[PDB]
RNA sequence: UACUAAGUGGAAAAGGAUGUGAAAGUGCUAAAACAGCAAGGAUGUUGGCUUAGAAGCAGCCAUCGUUUAAAGAGUGCGUAA
RNA sequence: ACCUCGAUGUCGACUCAUCUCAUCCUCGAGCUGAAGCAGGUUCGAAGGGUUCGGCUGUUCGCCGAUUAAAGAGAUACGUG
């Protein structure tokens, strides 16, 4: 089996939801129930490779590099790291890392800040 | 088969051997075999 | 490297005896004979339930022998104590095989029926009509018989057909 | 390097002697994603986990006042669980992990300083 | 290709290139150079081929220097004619190469890149080439 | 006294090579390496642009920060994805 | 411009050929942009064979029909 990445909310048909070992009626109802208000964002999800697809449903935090407009105060210009239009503050970065801390595989705050900054470095933006 | 005065490895798994006083190469791909030089 | 790697011995029933040319091991399934060429500087001495060997002098050929005959001796010991098996996956729409006494015969896409002779001390078993297992006392004979039977319908990448070495993975190609 | 190995000997001897209780267990054929999940579980815990060579433990275990040693690092993937307080949570974590595995393989160590079997250490962590 | 524009003479004699090299026995500008271990005669077309290979394998990151230039012009009498009747006509320009002197040099690029560039340029020359580092 | 195994010796080039002997220091090693075998080989990331499919791998950006003893917008093979 | 002018008879055709392999076919093998037929390419190989006619004196060349093919060359550009 392969990874899944589906929109948060109602999705009766999926890329593979009829031959993975689960019922779509028994899946999409709870998928939408868990993400009823969280609709309209490309949310990362994970499907288990286990043979019975036991109920261990998990969700991740909203992706970085699409929300960098709030954190670094820019309008998504050239993607190179040699051109820049703005600077990232400390308060926005701390808030976004605090929100994304549940996505990490470790319980540490400054590490979360550095991870989010390094991911945002795709734009070439660094803390001033 | 391939005949060329110079033989060098071309992939990551192109090994070189000396068989019957002739240099040769062997690989997992049939488009890499070479025997001369 | 190999050659100074100590060789274990089986003193329950298996035993060894060396000559100027004969090195014979005797175990539960027959005997294995290794006939060395004359004038070999590699010297053999065996302790109780232990075997250690070495070349007396330093030459390239001597060092080659020092590993090669160690490998052949351990191969012979493992064979005489267990006996080796070769599993052949016979894949095809109509290809099959079975045994008529001393003859191992097959059904191919060939107009002429195909048969093969079994050397002495070799056994074959057809547990299912599309697979062969060939059991023997030394890897040399079983490998020779396997490559003798393989020489008809070598596998092709366009479709898995023929005789396979049981995890000899076939690399497929574009079937158009 | 060798001087780095000596300095690591001194460092790990200091780290082991700073505490009093520690258990080494074998969790073999494991994975790295579950390992960073472990690092998430132990972050609250004051203890930690490390992977370290056989000879260094052989020369450092007799300096940290621990006895009962014949194999300090052998037979599978090797780590260390040195708990300076609240090792309970770490032991519960490792117990759940070996539940996710097939069987328990005790190596050495004790909860508070006297090498003891796992027949009761498991119940301590259960 | 690389050719002088005028000369006080139109058809000079040939030159021997026996003995050790004269001038350009050590690198000047580039970091890694290609020395020749045999004296011979090389035209400007092979120099052009080596230069284009160097540039293509180099990229717009490093620099290269050419150490020689054709200053001589031999003759080649047209085909199927009898002997005599003065000298023939020039049709190429050649630079004499003495053994033990450098031909091309490169700098400002990683070691593997420059090594492969010089090796690629070397086979285009009719002389036995050899790599060389800056003397420092 | 050493050497080559080629009948080179007893015809020859550019090029190619775990053929072989000698010399110089070179990085490691019995606090155990090389070779092989047992595992793992990760997170932001199926990030974002575009390609009705490219999402560790049509192509491109950054090509970094963290978990760690160990891991790469992944060494590549291989998937519209 | 080395041997020949005190003579060494020069193309092609006819008959008869012989030799080399850098293979035209038959033969064995590898790779494949080899599904199978039919191919392409490279290696090994000289036992045998490698067509008949129109044009032109012709080799060559063009054309027509066959076959397995209608090979490359040499022998004072084989041999008055």
């Amino acid at each position: 089996i392969a990874k899944i990445n589906l929109l948060g909310g109602q999705a009766k048909p999926g890329p593979a939801l009829a031959s993975v070992g689960i019922n779509m009626g028994e899946f999409t109802k709870q998928f939408n129930e868990k993400t009823k208000d969280k609709q309209g964002e490309m949310i990362p999800c994970v499907i288990t490779a286990y043979n019975d697809k036991s109920f261990d449903f998990i969700l991740k935090t909203t992706p970085v590099s699409i929300l960098l407009k709030q954190a670094a105060k820019l309008e998504k210009g050239a993607k190179n790291a040699k051109t820049i239009v703005g600077k990232i503050t400390m308060a926005k970065a701390k808030e976004i890392a605090q929100y994304k801390l549940v996505d990490l595989n470790a319980n540490t705050v400054e590490a979360a800040l550095k991870m989010v900054l390094g991911t945002a470095k795709q734009m070439g933006i660094e803390v001033i | 088969m391939k005949v060329r005065a110079s033989v060098k490895p071309i992939c990551k798994d192109c090994k070189i051997i000396k068989r019957h006083q002739i240099v040769r190469v062997i690989c997992k791909t049939q488009k890499h075999k070479q025997r001369q030089g | 490297k190999i050659g100074n790697r100590t060789i274990t011995l089986d003193p329950a029933k298996v035993n060894l005896n060396f000559q100027k040319d004969h090195i014979a091991v005797k175990g539960p399934l027959g005997q294995i004979e290794l006939k060395l060429p004359p004038n070999l500087p590699l010297k053999f001495e065996l302790k109780d339930n232990n075997l250690q060997i070495t070349r007396n002098n330093e030459l390239k050929q001597s060092k080659i022998f020092h590993g090669t005959y160690n490998a052949l001796i351990t191969n012979a010991i493992i064979g005489v104590t267990q006996g080796f098996e070769k599993k052949l996956r016979l894949v095809g729409v109509g290809y099959r095989a079975n045994v008529e006494g001393e003859t191992l015969n097959l059904q191919l896409g060939y107009s002429h029926p195909i048969k093969e002779k079994i050397p002495k001390g070799l056994t074959v078993k057809v547990e299912k009509n599309t697979e062969i297992t060939i059991s023997g006392i030394s890897k040399e004979l079983v490998g020779q018989f396997a490559t003798e039977v393989r020489k008809w319908r070598k596998p092709e990448p366009y479709k898995g057909k023929g005789v396979l070495y049981f995890d000899e993975v076939i690399v497929r190609k574009a079937g158009k | 390097a060798k001087k780095d190995k000596a300095q690591q000997v001194a460092d790990v001897s200091h780290l082991l002697s700073t505490s009093a209780g520690f258990v080494i267990f074998d969790y073999t054929s494991m994975s790295a994603i579950e390992a960073t999940s472990i690092r998430k579980k132990l972050f609250k815990n004051g203890s930690k986990i490390k992977v370290i060579k056989n000879n260094i433990l052989r020369r450092a275990l007799k300096a940290g006042k621990f006895e009962g040693i014949d194999e300090t690092a052998i037979k599978g993937k090797l780590a260390v669980a040195v708990g300076v307080n609240e090792i309970v949570e770490t032991l519960k974590a490792v117990d759940g992990v070996v539940k996710a595995k097939e069987a328990m393989n005790f190596v050495c160590g004790y909860f508070d300083n006297r090498a003891f079997n796992s027949a009761d250490l498991e119940k301590i962590a259960k | 290709m690389l050719q002088p524009k005028r000369t006080k003479y139109r058809k000079p004699h040939n030159v021997s290139y026996e003995g050790k090299a004269k001038g350009n026995s050590y690198v000047a500008f580039g970091e890694y150079g290609l020395v020749a271990t045999k004296g011979n005669w090389i035209d400007a077309r092979a120099i052009e081929s080596a230069r284009i290979a160097i540039s293509k394998c180099l990229g717009k990151t490093g620099k290269m220097w050419i150490r020689i230039f054709p200053h001589m012009s031999k003759t080649k009498k047209p085909l199927e004619v009898r002997m005599g009747s003065g000298k023939g006509n020039p049709e190429f320009w050649v630079a004499v190469v003495k053994q033990g002197t450098v031909m091309f040099e490169v700098a400002n690029i990683p070691e593997s890149q420059m090594i492969k560039a010089l090796t690629r340029a070397g086979h285009k020359l009719p002389v036995t080439w050899k790599i060389l580092k800056r003397e420092e």
